[PDB]
C-alpha cells in the first residue's frame, strides 16, 4: 500500500513493428520486413548531380538567379488576371528623406568601374 | 478502456445538459433523450463493473518482477548457449560444403 | 479535468534506450545518406558471393567446348582462349535471379592485321553487352545462350 | 541431393541462429533494471500533462 | 550560475524539437558556424537518464541525433522540409493514438 | 444555440450512441476484504505470483463475463447489457500494440 | 510589441566558439525549481494530486473505488432528477445554484477515481509485459531447441543418405 | 522601424480569438508597429460603439477592406479630407494571424531584380575567374571509327536475328 518499494525491473525495447513511412489521410505503411537472410545479399549489392565536381558554385548561382526570375514572373502572371490577387493603386508616395540617390549613384559607379579597371589591367 | 469510461461519464452529462436545453427551448425528443441517458448510464455501470478492487501491484509486483528478472537472465543464457552451438553448425558445415566444392572444382 | 493514457512502451523506450523507435523513419531515409561498409564486410560479402556463384555454377550445364572458369573471388571469368571472353555473375537468390554480363572482351587480337589497336569498335562490343545480357536475363538456358 | 538437404536444413538453421544472435547482440544481453516502478510512472504523469507527445 | 545554464539549455533543447525553430536557425546561418556543431556535441549530455528525467517534451532527443549527421543541417533550410517533418510528426502522433482507438472499437463492433 | 431542428437533434442521438455503444453481462465481482499487500499482509505468497501468471484470477488477470467465456486484459470484450440488437464493445484494457 | 520570435542564438554558443579544450561542461541536475516553457514544473511531486487540495471530499478513506464510483453514478442521476424538481417548483429558488454546483462536484470525484485507476493501470503494466516477454523468450528457445533437433534430424538424414547412395 | 515592409508582428494568444470585428480590434491593439498611437485610430480605441467616426470630421483611420472568414483579413489605411472623400494610404494584409504590409508593384519588382542581377554578377565573376584562356594559343586548364565497323554491325544484326531480345 503506502510507501511503494521500487525494485530492479528490466523491460525489453518494444520494437515489434516500425512505421517507416506515414501517409496522409491515415493509411499506415509497415515497410520494415524484419529480415537478415536476404539482408546479406542486400548489403552485397552495396559492396550531387552528373559529375558536378567542377563549376559547382557557378551552376548553383545561375540556378538560384533563374529561380528568382521565375518567382517574379509567376507573381506577374498571377497579377495578369484577377484570380486570387489584386492591384488596387493606394495613392501613396515613396518619400526618401535624404540625399540617398546622389551618394548611392556615385558609390555604385565607383565600385563598378573599379571592377572593370581591375579586369582590364589583369588581362 | 479508461478513456472510453471518461468519455462515457462526460457524455452522461451531455445528455443531461442537452435534455434540459431542449426542455427550455416534442414527446419523441423527450423519449429519445430518456432512452439515450438510460442506455449510457447502464453502459457506464457495466464498464465500471469491469475494473476491479485489485491487489498486489508491489508486494506481488516486486516479487514477480524479481522472479522475471532472474528467469530472463537464465533464459538469455539458455538461448545463447543454444546460439553459440547453433552458429557453430553453419560455421564449418558451410566450410564442409566449401570442401566439397573445392574437391569438385579441383577435378 | 479528464486525465489521459500513460506513455507505457513509449516511456520505456525513453528511459532505457534513446533511439526513438516511434513516428516515421522516412525522415532519415530521405534526408540522411547511408554509411558505407568497411573491408571487414566488403570482402566478407565478396566470399559469400564466391560460395553462391559456386552453387549456381555446379547447378547448370557448362559447355564442354572450353568453359575456362576461375572464381576470381567475384567473377566466374568465362574465357575462351580463342576469340571470346565474358564474365557472368549472379545478383542474389539461386532460384530465380538473372545473370550479369559485365565484361565482353573479344580475344581475337592479331598483331599482323590490327597494329596498335583492337579489332572491332567498342560500341559494337557494348551492343552485345546489352544484347547477350538481355538474352541471359531470359533465365532460359543462359550458360549455353 | 545432400547439398539441397544441407541448404534447407541450414536456412532453417540461419533463421534460428539469427533468433539466437538477435539475442546475443541485444535482447537477453543488457538486461538492465535501472529505473522502473517509480520514474516511469513519474514520466507517465509527465507526458500525460504534456499533450504534444500525448 | 550553473542553474541558469541548466535552465537555458533545457529550454533550448526542448525548443529544438520544433521544425519551425530549426528552419529559423538553418536559414539564419547559425548551423554553418563550426561553433554550433560543437555546442550540439556538448548538448548530448541529455541522453543520460538523470538529465532526461527533467525533459518534458521528449521528441527533441532523437531530433538532436539527426543534427549530428552533418547532412541534416546542410538541408532543412527549405520550408518544405519543416512542412514535411512536422506533417510526419503530427501524423505519427495523432494517427497512432486515434487509429489504435478506432481499430479497437471498429473490430469490437464488427465481431459482435 | 437555438438548434432543435429535427435534423440537428437527430445527429446528436447517433453521435452520442456511437461513443457509448438475456444479459451477457460480466459476472458480479464480490468485494475482497484482504488485498495482496495491505489487506492480507500476505506480502508475496509465491502462490499469488503463480496464480497471476497462469491461473484464472477473476479480477487481477481478467474479466469472467457470463456464458463462461473468459476475456484477458489484452482481449476486447463484446457484450450486450441492454435487451436490444446494439452491443457494447469494451476495447482492450492494456492495448499492447 | 518590440519582442521578435524570441532572441536568437547567444551566450552558450559564444562560449562554445573555442577549440580542443576550452568549452564549459554540462550543468548539474538542479533537483529543485526550474522554468521550462512558462510553468515552474518543479521536481518532487505525486501523480494524482489529492482532491482535498482545491475542492471538498464527499468520500471516506475506505474509498472502495468500485463501490463509490457506482454510488456517484447514482447520485448524479438522482441529482439531475432533483434539478428537474427545482424547475417544477421554483426556477428562481437559491437551491438552483447549489444543485448546479453539487452535480459538478459529483462529476469531479468520478475523475479523481479514474485518476486512481490510471496508476492502478501503470502499476499493472509495469508488472505484466515482462510476462509476455517471458513467454516469448521461452517459446523462441523451444523453437531453437526443436530446430536444432530437426537440424540433427537432417544430420541423421545425411547419415541415411550415405547408405542410401551405397 | 527600419523598413515597415520587412516587419511581421503576431500574438499566438490572440490567434484563437479571431474572425471579423475581432480583426479590427487586434489591429487596434497598440504594440503593432503599423498602428499609430497618434492620428484618429487611437481615439476610436477610446470611443465606444462608434458607427461613422471616419466621415463628418476626418483623419487617419484603419478599416477592413476584404475578409475571408478563416484567415484572410485585409486592412486599408485611409486619410479623409471630408465625409465622402477618401484617400488610400497603404494596405496591410493578415494571413494566418500574421500581419504583413502589401508590397508595392514597382518597389517589389525592382528589389527582387536587384537580388537576381547580383546573383548573375557573382556567377559572371566565377566564369571570368575559371575562364582566363591563355593568350599564347592555350587554355587555362586550372579553371571515332576504325571503319571496320560495317562488318561488326552486320554481326550485330546477325546475333540480333539469332538471339532475339526478350523483355
Amino acid at each position: 500500500m503506502s510507501g511503494v518499494r521500487a525494485v530492479r525491473i528490466s523491460i525489453e525495447s518494444a520494437c515489434e513493428k516500425q512505421v517507416h513511412e506515414v501517409g496522409l489521410d491515415g493509411t499506415e505503411t509497415y515497410l520494415p520486413p524484419l529480415s537478415m537472410s536476404q539482408n546479406l545479399a542486400r548489403l552485397a549489392q552495396r559492396i550531387f548531380q552528373p559529375s558536378l565536381w567542377p563549376w559547382d558554385s557557378v551552376r548553383n548561382n545561375l540556378r538560384s538567379a533563374l529561380t528568382e526570375m521565375c518567382v517574379l514572373y509567376d507573381v506577374l502572371s498571377i497579377v495578369r488576371d484577377k484570380k486570387f490577387m489584386t492591384l488596387d493603386p493606394v495613392s501613396q508616395d515613396a518619400l526618401p528623406p535624404k540625399q540617398n540617390p546622389q551618394t548611392l549613384q556615385l558609390i555604385s559607379k565607383k565600385k563598378s568601374l573599379a571592377g572593370a579597371a581591375q579586369i582590364l589591367l589583369k588581362g | 478502456r479508461l478513456t472510453q469510461l471518461q468519455d462515457a461519464v462526460n457524455s452522461l452529462a451531455d445528455q443531461f445538459c442537452n435534455a434540459i436545453g431542449v426542455l427550455q427551448q416534442t414527446e419523441e425528443y423527450a423519449q429519445l433523450f430518456a432512452a439515450l441517458i438510460a442506455r449510457t448510464a447502464k453502459d457506464i455501470d457495466v464498464l465500471i463493473d469491469s475494473l476491479p478492487s485489485e491487489e498486489s501491484t508491489a508486494a506481488l509486483q516486486a516479487a514477480s518482477l524479481y522472479k522475471l528478472e532472474e528467469e530472463n537472465h537464465e533464459a538469455a543464457t539458455c538461448l545463447e548457449d543454444v546460439v553459440y552451438r547453433g552458429d557453430m553448425l553453419l560455421e564449418k558445415i558451410q566450410s564442409a560444403l566449401a570442401d566439397i566444392a573445392q574437391s569438385q572444382l579441383k577435378t | 479535468a479528464r486525465l489521459p493514457s500513460f506513455a507505457i512502451p513509449y516511456a520505456i523506450d525513453v528511459l532505457t534506450t534513446g533511439s526513438y523507435p516511434r513516428l516515421p523513419t522516412c525522415i532519415r531515409d530521405k534526408i540522411i545518406p547511408p554509411d558505407p561498409i568497411t573491408k571487414i564486410e566488403k570482402q566478407a560479402t565478396l566470399h559469400q558471393l564466391n560460395q553462391i556463384l559456386r552453387h549456381r555454377l555446379v547447378t547448370t550445364d557448362l559447355p564442354p567446348q572450353l568453359a575456362n572458369l576461375t572464381v576470381a573471388n567475384g567473377r566466374v571469368k568465362f574465357r575462351v582462349e580463342g576469340e571470346f571472353e565474358a564474365t557472368l555473375t549472379v545478383m542474389g537468390d539461386d532460384p530465380d535471379v538473372p545473370w550479369r554480363l559485365l565484361k565482353l572482351e573479344i580475344l581475337v587480337e592479331d598483331k599482323e592485321t590490327g597494329d596498335g589497336r583492337a579489332l572491332v569498335h567498342s560500341m559494337q562490343i557494348s551492343f552485345i553487352h546489352q544484347l547477350v545480357q538481355s538474352r541471359l536475363f531470359a533465365d532460359e538456358k543462359p550458360l549455353q545462350d | 541431393q545432400l547439398q539441397k538437404q544441407l541448404k534447407e536444413a541450414e536456412q532453417i538453421l540461419a533463421t534460428a541462429v539469427y533468433q539466437a544472435k538477435e539475442k546475443l547482440k541485444s535482447i537477453e544481453k543488457a538486461r538492465k533494471g535501472a529505473i522502473s516502478s517509480e520514474e516511469i510512472i513519474k514520466y507517465a504523469h509527465r507526458i500525460s500533462a504534456s499533450n504534444a507527445v500525448c | 550560475g550553473n542553474r541558469l545554464r541548466f535552465q537555458l539549455e533545457l529550454e533550448f533543447v526542448q525548443c529544438l524539437a520544433n521544425p519551425n525553430y530549426l528552419n529559423f536557425l538553418a536559414q539564419r546561418g547559425y548551423f554553418k558556424d563550426k561553433a554550433f556543431v560543437n555546442y550540439l556535441k556538448y548538448l548530448l549530455y541529455w541522453k543520460d537518464p538523470e538529465y532526461a528525467k527533467y525533459l518534458k517534451y521528449p521528441q527533441c532527443l532523437h531530433m538532436l541525433e539527426l543534427l549530428q549527421y552533418e547532412h541534416f543541417r546542410k538541408e532543412l533550410v527549405n520550408a518544405q522540409c519543416a512542412k514535411f517533418i512536422d506533417e510526419q510528426q503530427i501524423l505519427h502522433w495523432q494517427h497512432y493514438s486515434r487509429k489504435r482507438m478506432r481499430l479497437q472499437q471498429a473490430l469490437a463492433e464488427q465481431q459482435q | 444555440l437555438s438548434r432543435n431542428e429535427i435534423i440537428q437533434s437527430y445527429l446528436s442521438r447517433q453521435s452520442s450512441l456511437l461513443s457509448s455503444s438475456a444479459r451477457q453481462l460480466h459476472v458480479l465481482v464480490p468485494q475482497s476484504p484482504p488485498t495482496d499487500l495491505p489487506g492480507l499482509t500476505r506480502e508475496v505468497t509465491q502462490d499469488d505470483l503463480d496464480r497471476i501468471q497462469a491461473s484464472q484470477w477473476p479480477g487481477v488477470n481478467g474479466c469472467q463475463d457470463t456464458q463462461g467465456n473468459w476475456y484477458d486484459w489484452t482481449q476486447c470484450i463484446s457484450l450486450d447489457p441492454h435487451g436490444d440488437d446494439g452491443r457494447l464493445n469494451i476495447l482492450p484494457y492494456v492495448c499492447l500494440d | 510589441a518590440l519582442p521578435p520570435p524570441m532572441q536568437y542564438i547567444k551566450e552558450y554558443t559564444d562560449e562554445n566558439i573555442q577549440e580542443g579544450l576550452a568549452p564549459k561542461p554540462p550543468p548539474p541536475i538542479k533537483d529543485s525549481y526550474m522554468m521550462f516553457g512558462n510553468q515552474f514544473q518543479c521536481d518532487d511531486l505525486i501523480i494524482r494530486p489529492l482532491e482535498s487540495q482545491g475542492i471538498e471530499r464527499l468520500h471516506p478513506m475506505q474509498f472502495d473505488h468500485k463501490k463509490e464510483l457506482r454510488k456517484l453514478n447514482m447520485s448524479i442521476l438522482i441529482n439531475f432528477l432533483d434539478l428537474l424538481d427545482i424547475l417544477i417548483r421554483s426556477p428562481g429558488s437559491i437551491k438552483r445554484e447549489e444543485k448546479l454546483e453539487d452535480l459538478k462536484l459529483l462529476f469531479v470525484h468520478v475523475h479523481h477515481l479514474i485518476n486512481e485507476y490510471r496508476p492502478h493501470q501503470a502499476r499493472e503494466t509495469l508488472r505484466v509485459m515482462m510476462e509476455v516477454q517471458k513467454r516469448q523468450r521461452l517459446e523462441t528457445a523451444e523453437r531453437f531447441q526443436k530446430h536444432l533437433e530437426r537440424v540433427i534430424e537432417m544430420i541423421q538424414n545425411c547419415l541415411a543418405s550415405l547408405p542410401d547412395d551405397l | 522601424r527600419d523598413n515597415l515592409l520587412g516587419i511581421s508582428w503576431v500574438d499566438s494568444s490572440w490567434i484563437p480569438i479571431l474572425n471579423s470585428g475581432s480583426v479590427l480590434d487586434y489591429f487596434s491593439e497598440r504594440s503593432n508597429p503599423f498602428y499609430d498611437r497618434t492620428c484618429n485610430n487611437e481615439v476610436v480605441k477610446m470611443q465606444r460603439l462608434t458607427l461613422e467616426h471616419l466621415n463628418q470630421m476626418v483623419g487617419i483611420e484603419y478599416i477592413l477592406l476584404h475578409a475571408q472568414e478563416p484567415i484572410l483579413f485585409i486592412i486599408r489605411k485611409q486619410q479623409r479630407q471630408s465625409p465622402a472623400q477618401v484617400i488610400p494610404l497603404a494596405d496591410y494584409y493578415i494571413i494566418a494571424g500574421v500581419i504583413y504590409q502589401a508590397p508595392d508593384l514597382g518597389s517589389v519588382i525592382n528589389s527582387r531584380v536587384l537580388t537576381a542581377v547580383h546573383g548573375i554578377q557573382s556567377a559572371f565573376d566565377e566564369a571570368m575567374s575559371y575562364c582566363r584562356y591563355h593568350p599564347s594559343k592555350g587554355y587555362w586548364w586550372h579553371f571515332s571509327s576504325i571503319f571496320q565497323r560495317q562488318r561488326v554491325d552486320a554481326l550485330l544484326l546477325d546475333l540480333r536475328q539469332k538471339f532475339p531480345p526478350k523483355f
